[PDB]
């Protein structure tokens, strides 16, 4: 039966999958399919044209190309293209003896959210990595109780002749949904840094990827419960603007 | 009239051939010579359209009206922005320099203005709480949002937005 | 409610329905005037004693004398002597139902005031009262011309009787019905 | 209150049960009928026969049985969760006591009071040749209004079929036909109170004041553009269809 | 056996109000009907039953057509205990239930019992005895009445229904005492013996 | 080969009504009707097979509830022959299914023939009716002959569709559009509230029209177009105002 609910549920068939960009009308839809381009469709059946509604994950025909179910939804590789971490490994104590930043950073970083009385932009640390310094992330990652999520960088632009904002979205919804989370963006001088002549060697693709934070950054968008660790193991090859507090409120030594 | 029909492709209209005739955009890429309602003529017909295409016969059934957020990746909104102005303070001179820019010209000339400086630094700020009083549909874009492949949408909505 | 079922006695029958009849005084009302009197509350409760007066005061909800009845009152109804006032709201409501009824037939409205007023045989200075009052009557809808002496007037007036515009009713209504024909010739047809 | 769909369905079956059943006046064939009953207006979906036996020699005798339901619901539940039991139908087209046993025993099926439904199976008289009762309760039972919807899939197979102001008039008469009638029905019928209920209404006819005639005061503008109506006709084509002409008869070169 | 339609007419009323042997007559109705019925689907297999309600203010079947135990489902609520004739209407509704039996061959069979004083006119019941032999209706009463309901109308119709027994109709009127009714039947031919006609 | 499919539109719209709904499956299940010597086709009714999860699946036609039906349809007096199958097939003019064919073919088997009714419940809507039935094999024909005998038929194929009711239905079907006289004149007589509107409205079509007539001195906003269609519409209620009265 295990065998055969198998065998029979190869007749079970794969079922395409869009987001609702609006409701035309009550059925006719507005959606652009996950796959590809916008498309007018209607509903179906056990569709509610009250639910169904604007940036809604649904499931789509391939034939009809009508709502096939109404869905929930979150995308990417949360633990590859994102990595989903939850805390850190070891204590900040295990490191300790980067005890100045070890405090420091926590005070700006985990105890903002439990007191309502800014909070913090972003935090940036420098100086030799993994001396407990990339440890530290998983240590900070630790006391908080967020979520780390560690943001390796051209993997965010590799190529991929796009992919920006819904990958760092995709960061920052999923994290702003699932906050608390830590965002820890690894070493960014790829997709950060002021770039070079500010040229386009595809350089263009950085800085709206380096921009795309600062949208996230100097725009509204606020670290909820989701903190952003920005990393560095020299600072001085940052964008000043990326420094600038509504982006980063600290510069974090590890002497 | 009974030839008019729902399970359509999304397009956007480019210019008519002649009446009854004209280019549109595909969603997917395409753009081709099609047929259109004998409803809209030029009048009624419209200059560039999102529009609701016939699949095979492939021909436009209508222009739409709405909607917004295809990649491009849609639109920044805050309706109604969170931010009063004068809140990184002494910005007058610049603060009226927007307002004199566009504030006022709001009511009576710029097309457009820029800002230059470090941004959200209050910079941004500057847009937001502006935007906030303003009292009118609310549109950030990121020069950083678009990035998707489909080279083809593009500037789609970058128009229609 | 026992109006279908539930036999019963008479000493249970009129008593209660005297005293029903007694709540129609202690009631009085939205008047009231005529009622379940019709239903077999009556011979039953009049007869006689205060059902005589019962009786006489459904005589009264039509005559509204008060010497009629004022003659007639022992303690019983003399103790609730707010019926002295109920009459004269009785009387004017009385004559008004009547003078609202027919009267006028004719769009039945103005009624204004006085002599009107006083046709209720109640007098002139009370109307600056009774007739006055309207809603402060309880029910009277309408207005006041104080110097023209003219009382407006609007519904909030129940009413009865057959056989008289039944005709008529049709007459009118079949009236413009044939001779729109004429014009409800070919419009939509043609 | 709740006052319904109607479903052409459903009437056409209906009827079809009736031709089948080859019913006759002596009989109103009956049946279940389909929708969802929650809202200020109801839904008729479907509606099914019910085999069913009548008799009004002896009135309260006729044969009905439930089982059907059971068996039937349980089907159309599979067919559809949306059927749910609204009520019945039956053919009619006028109602008889054993109508009320029927009904209730729908109420043991319903959520809220079942839907009775007249029809007339000779579709005579007017809008509907139909009726839909639902009991109330001294028994009630009321009809609300109800009319079609779309249904259009439906419309579409009616636009198959078929192929502005007037009629709107044209009931002038039908109440006020039976009305006074109606009264010297009841009249020489006892020969109730509800009819001088129905009378003081009547004096709301000669109320006609001053205040009709500001009627004309709007009609005067109405009529403003009647000439404008016409006046773009007053204008182009036969300008243009001269110069088309024009073009197009002094066209004729060689 | 039995292949027929039958119909139990129950009269839950001013007898089956008031235990006539254990726990009710209403109750001692029930569980004999199950008996008889048992035996009638004992009879055959497919042997169908009605079920109406004699009793109340209201006639109405309770059990319709069937073969099994959705009868005994059905009977298993109440009635009105106290309740009144129909018989003759709920016997009229009896027949035209039997009139709609399911897949015919099925003679007409009707159980009823008698709960109740059974006011009813001669000609009317046998009217009834006639349109059942009309009809051709097996008839067998549950009677237990007042006296019991006898030299009445329950005796002419048995015989005026009847002119072959079973094919129209056979009589017992329930006597008192330690009578257990599907224990009384179990003699009559109202069950087992010769059972269809 | 020329052959006769009828419908009693009660059918249809039952298919339809519930095809309407079938979406993403086709609604699948019995169709009654005959066969009339050749050619003759009837569909008197029809039904849901109730939903299959698995999809429209030969395994997913159940003949209990057909039997529980006709029963309780042979109790209606509701008698037929399962003529074929009608389906649901949105967006298609295609052909069914080779399964569906083997559907109907396993099935036909029951009849001396049978269908397979396409009807694309969206494209139905159009207000003209989408709707096939096919059966694929031949005699020869309405003797098509050669590639039965020569085996391999694969094909769109067709029947020819028809169908018949009544005048009966069609007057209480025209009687779709008390009632009027409470729903019409008098029900709308709602119209003098909003005079002022109907003035600015009418005040409003005033100024478009120079602007538009102003043109006239390709491409539009034509200087000669709404200018009528701007106020014409009015006119009727716009005249029938009055009537009442």
């Amino acid at each position: 039966d295990k065998t055969e609910n198998d065998i029979k549920a190869l007749q079970s068939i794969g079922q395409l999958i869009g987001e609702v960009m609006k409701e035309l009308s009550e059925e006719k839809y507005i959606v652009k399919a996950s796959s590809g381009p916008r498309y007018i469709v209607g509903v179906r059946n056990s569709v509610d044209r009250s639910k169904l509604k604007k940036g809604v994950r649904v499931t789509l025909d391939i034939t009809t190309l009508t709502i096939m179910r109404i869905l929930p939804r979150e995308t990417d590789p949360l633990v590859y293209n994102m990595t989903s971490f939850e805390q850190g490994e070891i204590t900040f104590d295990g490191i300790g003896g980067l005890t100045e930043q070890i405090r420091e950073l926590r005070e700006v970083i985990e105890l903002p959210l439990k007191n309502p009385e800014k909070p913090p932009k972003g935090v940036l640390l420098y100086g030799p990595p993994g001396t407990g310094k990339t440890l530290l992330a998983k240590a900070v990652a630790a006391t908080i109780g967020a979520n780390f999520i560690f943001s390796p960088a051209s993997g965010i632009v590799d190529k991929y002749i796009g992919e920006s904002a819904r990958i760092i979205r995709e960061m920052f919804a999923y994290a702003k949904e699932h906050e608390p989370c830590i965002i820890f963006m690894d070493e960014v001088d790829a997709i950060g840094g002021r770039r070079f002549s500010e040229g386009t060697s595809a350089d263009r693709e950085i800085q709206r990827t380096l921009m795309e934070l600062l949208t996230q950054m100097d725009g509204f968008d606020n670290l909820g419960q989701t903190k952003i660790i920005m990393a560095t193991n020299r600072p001085d090859t940052l964008d000043p603007a990326l420094l600038r507090p509504g982006r980063l409120d600290r510069k974090v030594e590890i002497p | 009239k009974r030839i008019q029909s729902v399970p359509l492709v999304i397009g956007q209209f480019l210019e008519p051939i002649d009446q009854n005739t004209g280019i549109v955009s595909s969603t997917t890429g395409m753009s081709y010579v099609v047929r259109i309602l004998s409803t809209l003529d030029r009048e009624l017909l419209k200059p560039s359209m999102s529009v609701a295409l016939h699949r095979h016969s492939n021909a436009l059934v209508d222009i739409l009206p709405p909607d917004s957020d295809s990649s491009i990746s849609v639109m920044g909104e805050n309706e109604k922005p969170d931010v009063t102005y004068a809140d990184v303070g002494g910005l007058d001179m610049q603060k009226q320099e927007i307002r004199e820019a566009v504030e006022l010209p709001l009511v009576q000339p710029p097309r457009g203005v820029l800002l230059y400086g470090p941004p959200g630094t209050g910079k941004t700020m500057l847009v937001k709480a502006v935007a906030n009083s303003t009292k009118a549909a609310f549109i950030r874009v990121n020069g950083s949002e678009f990035v998707h492949k489909y080279l083809g949408e593009g500037p789609r909505m970058v128009r229609d937005v | 409610t026992l109006e279908p079922s539930t036999s019963i006695t008479l000493a249970e029958r009129q008593q209660l329905a005297y005293d029903l009849s007694i709540s129609a005084l202690l009631g009085d009302k939205i008047y009231n005037f005529g009622e379940l009197l019709h239903h077999p509350i009556m011979e039953t409760i009049v007869n006689d004693s205060n059902y005589d007066w019962l009786f006489q005061l459904l005589n009264a909800l039509t005559v509204g004398d008060f010497d009629k009845f004022d003659s007639l009152i022992k303690v019983q109804i003399s103790k609730i002597p707010i019926l002295a006032q109920h009459e004269s709201f009785l009387r004017q409501k009385i004559c008004l139902m009547t003078l609202i009824e027919t009267v006028f037939v004719k769009n039945i409205r103005m009624l204004s005031f006085e002599d009107i007023s006083k046709a209720t045989h109640l007098p002139k200075d009370n109307v600056e009262h009774l007739v006055m009052r309207a809603i402060s009557l309880g029910l009277l809808k309408g207005s006041i011309d104080q110097v023209n002496e003219l009382v407006t007037i609007s519904w909030v007036q129940p009413r009865i009787i057959s056989g008289d515009q039944i005709t008529k009713m049709k007459d009118r209504l079949v009236e413009w019905n044939d001779q729109v024909e004429k014009l409800g010739k070919k419009m939509e047809a043609r | 209150h709740e006052k319904v769909t109607i479903a052409p369905l459903v009437l056409l079956s209906a009827l079809d049960h009736y031709e089948r059943t080859q019913t006759k006046e002596n009989k109103r064939c009956v049946g279940v009928i389909l929708g969802d009953a929650n809202s200020s207006t109801i839904r008729v979906t479907n509606s099914f026969a019910l085999p069913f036996e009548e008799d009004e020699k002896n009135s309260d005798v006729w044969f009905l049985d439930h089982n059907y339901i059971e068996n039937m619901n349980e089907m159309c539940k599979k067919i559809n969760a949306k059927e749910k039991l609204i009520g019945w139908y039956h053919s009619g087209p006028k109602l008889r006591a054993s109508d009320l046993k029927i009904n209730e025993l729908f109420k043991k099926y319903t959520q809220n009071n079942p839907l009775l439904l007249i029809v007339d199976v000779k579709q005579q008289g007017v809008g509907l040749p139909t009726d839909a009762y639902v009991a109330i309760e001294e028994k009630t039972f009321l009809h609300l209004p109800c009319t079609i919807e779309a249904e259009e899939a439906e419309e579409i197979g009616v636009e198959h079929l078929l192929r502005i102001r007037l009629t709107n008039q044209l009931k002038s008469l039908k109440g006020l036909q039976s009305k006074l009638k109606d009264v010297v029905e009841y009249l020489d019928k006892v020969i109730h109170t509800i009819l001088g209920k129905l009378q003081d209404v009547f004096n709301l006819n000669n109320l006609q004041k001053a205040l009709t005639v500001k009627t004309n005061d709007e009609l005067m503008v109405i009529y403003i553009s009647n000439l404008v109506r016409s006046i773009i006709a007053f204008d182009d084509l036969i300008e243009n269809k001269i110069q088309n002409k024009k073009i197009q008869e002094q066209r004729v070169k060689d | 056996m039995v292949l027929e339609a039958t119909v139990l007419v129950i009269d839950n009323s001013e007898y089956s109000r008031n235990g006539d042997f254990p726990r009710t007559r209403f109750e001692a109705q029930i569980d004999s009907v199950e008996f008889i019925f048992q035996a009638k689907r004992n009879s055959n297999p497919e042997n169908t039953v009605g079920l109406i309600s004699g009793a109340g203010a209201n006639p109405r079947v309770l059990s319709t057509f069937t073969a099994e135990f959705g009868k005994i489902l059905a009977g298993l609520h109440d009635t009105q205990i106290e309740g009144k004739l129909h018989m003759a209407t709920a016997l009229q509704i009896a027949q035209l239930t039997l009139k709609h039996r399911q897949n015919k061959v099925q003679h007409q069979r009707i159980v009823a019992f008698v709960c109740s004083p059974i006011s009813d006119s001669r000609d009317e019941l046998i009217r009834l005895a006639k349109t059942l032999k009309k009809n051709n209706v097996a008839v067998d009463i549950i009677n237990f009445g007042e006296i019991e309901q006898n030299t009445e109308l329950l005796d002419e119709f048995i015989a005026a229904v009847n002119n072959p027994q079973e094919e129209t109709s056979h009589l017992l009127t329930v006597t008192p005492g330690p009578r257990l009714l599907y224990e009384n039947i179990a003699s009559s031919p109202i069950i087992l013996e010769e059972g269809s006609s | 080969t020329k052959e006769t499919v009828y419908i009693s539109s009660i059918a249809l719209l039952k298919m339809l009504k519930h095809g309407r709904a079938g979406v993403p499956m086709e609604v699948m299940g019995l169709m009654l009707g005959e066969f009339v010597d050749d050619y003759t086709v009837n569909v008197v009714d029809v039904f849901a097979m109730p939903q299959s999860g698995t999809g429209v699946s030969v395994e997913a036609v159940d003949d209990v509830f057909q039997a529980k039906m006709m029963d309780m349809l042979k109790q209606t007096g509701r008698d037929q022959m399962v003529v074929g199958w009608y389906h649901s097939h949105p967006g298609f003019g295609c052909w069914l299914s080779s399964v569906d064919v083997n559907t109907q073919k396993s099935f036909e088997q029951l009849n001396s023939r049978a269908v397979a009714v396409v009807v694309d419940p969206i494209q139905s809507v159009k207000g003209k009716v989408v709707i096939d039935a096919f059966r694929l094999i031949d005699t020869g024909a309405l003797i098509n002959i050669q590639a039965l005998i020569h085996g391999l038929n694969r094909h769109y194929y067709s029947l020819n569709i028809d169908y018949h009711k009544t005048a009966k239905e069609t007057k209480m079907l025209m009687n779709l559009h008390y009632e009027e006289k409470e729903e019409s004149n008098l029900a709308a007589t709602k119209s003098m509230v909003k005079i002022a509107e109907q003035y600015s409205k009418r005040i409003e079509e005033e100024k478009e029209l120079t602007e538009e007539e102003l043109k006239t001195r390709v491409g539009r906003q034509d200087p000669k177009k709404h200018l009528s269609e701007t106020a014409d519409e009015t006119l009727e209620n716009n005249i029938v105002s009055v009537l009442t009265a």
